[PDB]
């Protein structure tokens, strides 16, 4: 009977626990205010983002095919002039693609190192990926019409992600960067406001489940005077909010943060080169992030927080560089250890806490961060899928009725066909592409995997607009659906709207594409350069070589292009 | 109860979310929705022992520049899936599989190929040796033809995942 | 070693009920709800105002079915009198056994009285409250008009009501009644305590049900005695008890049919079919889950209904000669004798009151928005003109506080009226049976109302009232609106005087048939008798003339 | 812990939502919002035994037509409040215990009677002895003078509801 007693206190206990703890929750949806955000966006010259969206493998190569040398190269002429025919490139993007040691990241290669190369005559390009296109749909092997363009089993799929994306920046840069940007913006000003873990990145504030912080954490929102040393004593004051359980360098990171949202320069490159002192007897003593006073489980030490160190609000903090005084006060990065993931713990480490760890009494966060920033998701969106002066961008209407007229070309009876091949050339291969990499955008962005999976959550309401089928979500559907399940039937109804207005529009005879084609041309022939794109494609041409000889073979191929075959061997070889 | 993770690698439209609902769910609906990223997770009894495990479900191959490695470094078990219906699919699981040891630095990793729509036999490509001998060239490796569509082998994709991970 | 298996099964039902809640609050689709609006007639409105107490009995000063009574014109002649009733209502005023329900009495006895010359009734109410609001001794500016101590208080509530009432029928009354039907509806829609009336859903941490009952959606193949046979469908939940499916099925057909299917629910039976026999269930029956002194009542699940199920329905003129059960919800102690789903964390139910707090929340911003809105870029004649009094005076009192300005028009317009006329609806509408829930949930909208109307920025924390949790997001919105809803009054053309006595004279004579005036007087004239040396003691020093006390001797000779 | 529904009555204005928030809030400032329906909750100890309280701040006694009834049969616990500052506030008191007593249907009605405001000893027309003259009245009844602006006697209020129930 003695242990009866333990038991009724502990489930007491317990209970009230969870009282406190849900009646939080609630307190918390109630009661959260929306204390966002900037002004210039950090815009990319279309070269960069061009060759990030073209090449996202080798971030730091892409550079070699930024922009006389082209009369030299005689090779590089021969093989352009026989770029420009459409029956050999034709032959040289299928048969390529009939090979089974031709690869996913092959077929990416191939797609871009021949936009880089027809970069130059965008006319040219846009025809060839319409009969490629047409290729991979009229006379397509295996082809069930709505489950085009989702398999990526062809060079044309990426290579309409590219001519989306060269067609499309100036819309970007114009009407859908700054919702992005301020989106962007906001989830990582958002997550900041909650405590995050150092060693896993999970954080409080978050849209994914995954990456949720279901860990039971006291904190509470400290102001902190940030002093600034130039000597022993030299003192200017800066105002700079942080956690009582932010470790040292997410201390660091966010006076950093202040700072250059202030004074629009980043006041150290590295940010292990400053470090941190705390005033306790009105002298200074700089805080390491771990010390011969931090607790051990089992093998792994714990980081020191703010909390650690008894910090209160308004405490005065001083900030010093490696030109001040680091002769002597220097610290050992510890993220900079390799295994530190394994050696250090934060937040995280694997009866009533014991029953504290539940999951879904921290579903109530996503719901919170999904209020916090929702504005910005139906900015972001609707500015996607609307129509500045009641026209649509012109390679969004042109490749619309492109699509249509294909599906009149194949004796297509089905609207549902035409809205998914709408749905899987546009939004999936080009607008999640800038939704999932917003770095393809912008400078000086750094993109974590918790932003990644953010980002991975509105991308994915992003792409449930555009179903074509009621979901009934239960018990049993996924919490990222859930929390964007409200404003689904909204958007759908505003995509149909869409496509219809797009179908509307005064149609486009090829003239303007004339002029808009022969303009980005002109605009952006000489950035890159088409040496280095036709020079490693040639790498592509010679190695399967007897393949497309034969599918050129089988196609009726003049003396002429076979003749110039062969002298592009000739002229790469001698 | 011990959670699992098990991740479901493919390329576009080969049924990954098809078997995840089917096996979540026991719903299938023939639609087309492309999965950018959807996590599930259901509580599953597997050899008399009730552990939790937990789906997730990505995109295809190269849909959009995504985050590969991330699921991949943090990922337990692997289902890699293809379409019996189309060559290319089956092709593309190679440089994946290459990947997943490549992250986890080692070679006995819990995974499975799978050889989605087996029920569909009048439009069958890839032949069922295909997939086996690949299998075998894989290590040994675990394979079975599936139908979401059909509730053919549709959990013991994930049964055989988790008991792989408990092996050794 | 058996608490692992109790706290596995709980933090298992408890983590399946969290999700649950999340689940239920994102996948809630809104499928609320009309046609005519059941208002009340003019007279039953005003007497269901004046004498909320005596409910049936307002008839009574309604002459919708005076020369021969000597008594009446005679007083009614000392009313008319400005002198005469302004030291009446203070001598009455100030009296200690003066009790707080007798200024409500002799306010709708007064304004019953002179309904029929509203010119008078509005100049002595001016003057009465200028009276209460810059001679009071022991009043604060900021605090007038809320502490109920004056008849001129109650007489200002059915003033309001008087001259707003074209208002509400023209653009408030709809609005209202779509916002109750909505509630109604959206809290019936989840299960409902027969004992307790607690439901999950609602608005009200008070009125919640905090039990994880595991209930299911039943769309109920409902059949017609008339034998005879006719085919409906009822949706149903398998936790409701007998009667409170016959209420669901009672409701679909007063709904769907346009006419009520009976008056009287003690006289209708439900059969249940069995195996092609159709056996008709009771509230409570042998195999019953009886805990002590408490029994519990049949579900629908006692009786394993499954979905899809056949129903049937008898009146106690068909086959309920000997086919009748006993009304349990007439039991003179129900509540101690019966019990159905109560007989345990609250908290993680604060969800269902968020739940259905968006279900009915663009009814509540269409009555707020109707409320303080401007038909034809015009607001309300009383409101401008009232307000226009508020100024003026404001502008007589030596006072340079807008703050006084905006208390004042709070205190007097949304307080005295307005949430008069949100908590009470049926002042308003026909055949409204009101229950406490409602009018909990009611409080709260109202609550949420007015607070719409603090000049306080006011952080809300965890030790905040649930209720201001709920509507805090959306109050600050609702301010700026207020605000700038009273600075377009101030804005307002003046009211010319030849519109005033137009808009007075219409009503008065369009009312004359309306209100009997000798009742009212008669009623009034109890307390001159009962108070008569304070109202001379008061009258003979504000320099009466030998004609009010002649006048009032006359009337005292005519009464007794 | 334990439950506790407790109920703060009194005319308009007179300290109702002051000394509550006084109580839970601890904080007090001058502003004039009326109250409709505030149900509060705080969890407090008494005579070293935590509980678990449940306050209900009312209305003025007649702004609005309101639910009278129900927290009278309801409640168990009750705070009468007057303003010290307004006579008429104390003229009222009389009814509510009235309706109370009725409503409840007992003599044993946990109840405390309470002039509030009392920081203002210049505008005072309600005299303490008076206040204490109407406490003994009610069966010898507990009186407390209470201010919400200077935490005076606030917390003793709730306290000694709870021990009235107790007991
Ligand atoms: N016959 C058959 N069809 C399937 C099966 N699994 C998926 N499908 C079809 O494949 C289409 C796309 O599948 P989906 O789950 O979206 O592929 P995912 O990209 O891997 O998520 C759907 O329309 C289904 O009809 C299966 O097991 N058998
Ligand atoms: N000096 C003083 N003023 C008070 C006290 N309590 C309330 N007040 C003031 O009285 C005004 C109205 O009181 P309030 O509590 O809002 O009235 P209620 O909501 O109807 O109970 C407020 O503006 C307060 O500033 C007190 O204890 N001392
Ligand atoms: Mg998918
Ligand atoms: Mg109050």
């Amino acid at each position: 009977k003695q242990m009866s007693k333990k038991m009724n206190d502990q489930l007491e206990l317990m209970e009230s626990n969870i009282r406190r703890d849900i009646r939080q929750g609630f307190v918390d949806l109630q009661t959260e205010k929306s204390d966002l955000i900037v002004g210039a966006i950090p815009f990319l010259d279309y070269k960069h983002f061009a060759s990030r969206i073209f090449f996202p493998e080798a971030g730091t190569l892409t550079a070699v095919m930024i922009r006389e040398q082209t009369t030299v190269d005689e090779k590089c002429l021969a093989f352009a002039e026989l770029i420009r025919d459409k029956q050999f490139l034709s032959c040289f993007v299928h048969a390529l693609e009939e090979q089974k040691n031709f690869s996913i990241k092959d077929k990416c290669t191939v797609a871009s190192l021949l936009t880089l190369a027809l970069h130059g005559d965008l006319l040219y390009l846009t025809e060839i990926m319409e009969d490629l296109l047409q290729s991979l749909m009229d006379q397509s092997s295996n082809a069930n019409p709505k489950l085009l363009l989702r398999r990526t089993e062809s060079i044309v799929e990426k290579l309409l992600t590219n001519w989306m994306s060269i067609c499309l920046y100036g819309f970007l840069r114009e009407s859908v960067g700054q919702p992005l940007f301020l989106l962007v913006s906001a989830l990582t000003q958002q997550i900041s406001k909650g405590p995050v873990d150092s060693v896993t990145e999970k954080a409080l504030y978050t849209l994914s489940e995954d990456w949720l912080l279901c860990q039971a954490q006291d904190f509470e929102p400290l102001k902190l005077k940030v002093v600034f040393a130039v000597g022993e004593e030299i003192s200017e004051s800066l105002e700079v909010i942080a956690l009582t359980c932010d470790t040292i360098q997410q201390v660091k990171e966010k006076i950093l943060q202040t700072f250059q949202r202030k004074f629009g320069f980043r006041y150290t490159q590295q940010i292990r080169d400053i470090e941190i002192e705390y005033e306790k007897e009105g002298k200074f003593v700089m805080l390491q992030e771990v010390d011969d006073t931090s607790e051990i489980r089992g093998h792994v030490t714990m980081l020191n927080t703010l909390k650690h160190y008894q910090v209160g609000d308004g405490a005065c903090i001083k900030v010093i560089t490696p030109k001040i005084h680091a002769p002597l006060k220097t610290q050992n990065s510890v993220k900079d250890d390799k295994n530190f993931s394994i050696k250090y713990f934060h937040l995280v480490d694997p009866p009533e806490k014991k029953a504290l760890k539940i999951k879904e009494m921290y579903l109530i966060k996503l719901l919170s961060t999904k209020v916090a920033v929702h504005s910005f998701v139906e900015n972001l969106f609707k500015s996607i899928w609307g129509l500045p002066n009641n026209k649509a961008p012109l390679a969004v209407k042109y490749f619309f009725d492109f699509l249509d007229e294909q599906a009149e070309r194949k004796k297509i009876t089905d609207p549902d066909v035409l809205h998914i091949w709408k749905t899987n050339s546009l939004p999936l291969r080009f607008w999640v592409n800038i939704l999932k990499n917003p770095d393809f955008v912008f400078s000086d962005m750094e993109k974590s995997p918790h932003l990644d999976g953010c980002l991975s959550v509105i991308a994915q309401a992003f792409m449930d607009s555009f179903s074509l089928t009621d979901t009934h979500l239960d018990k049993h559907s996924p919490t990222n659906k859930l929390l964007y399940g409200k404003d689904i039937p909204q958007y759908k109804q505003e995509v149909k709207s869409y496509y219809k207005l797009v179908k509307d529009q005064t149609s486009i005879s090829s003239q303007e594409l004339k002029t808009f084609l022969q303009e980005e041309s002109k605009k952006h022939q000489n950035e890159f350069n088409e040496s280095a794109a036709l020079r490693e494609l040639y790498k592509y041409m010679q190695r399967y070589f007897t393949e497309i000889f034969q599918k050129l073979e089988q196609t009726d191929a003049p003396s002429n292009l076979k003749e110039n075959m062969h002298r592009v061997k000739e002229l790469f070889d001698n | 109860m011990r959670e699992y993770k098990l991740v479901v690698l493919g390329s576009g439209g080969v049924g990954k979310s098809a078997l995840t609902v089917q096996f979540v769910q026991g719903i299938f609906v023939e639609k087309y929705d492309p999965t950018i990223e959807d996590s599930y997770r259901k509580q599953v009894e597997v050899d008399a022992q009730q552990c939790m495990l937990e789906i997730l479900d990505t995109a295809g191959t190269e849909q959009f520049t995504a985050m590969r490695d991330l699921y991949m470094k943090n990922g337990q078990g692997f289902a890699l899936v293809y379409s019996i219906t189309a060559q290319s699919t089956f092709n593309d699981l190679q440089d994946l599989r290459e990947q997943i040891l490549r992250v986890k630095d080692t070679d006995d990793v819990p995974m499975i190929l799978v050889g989605n729509k087996c029920d569909l036999e009048d439009e069958r490509v890839v032949g069922k040796e295909q997939g086996q001998n690949l299998a075998r060239q894989w290590n040994n490796c675990a394979f079975l033809e599936s139908s979401a569509k059909s509730k053919i082998n549709v959990n013991e994709i994930f049964y055989d995942l988790v008991r792989q991970i408990n092996s050794g």
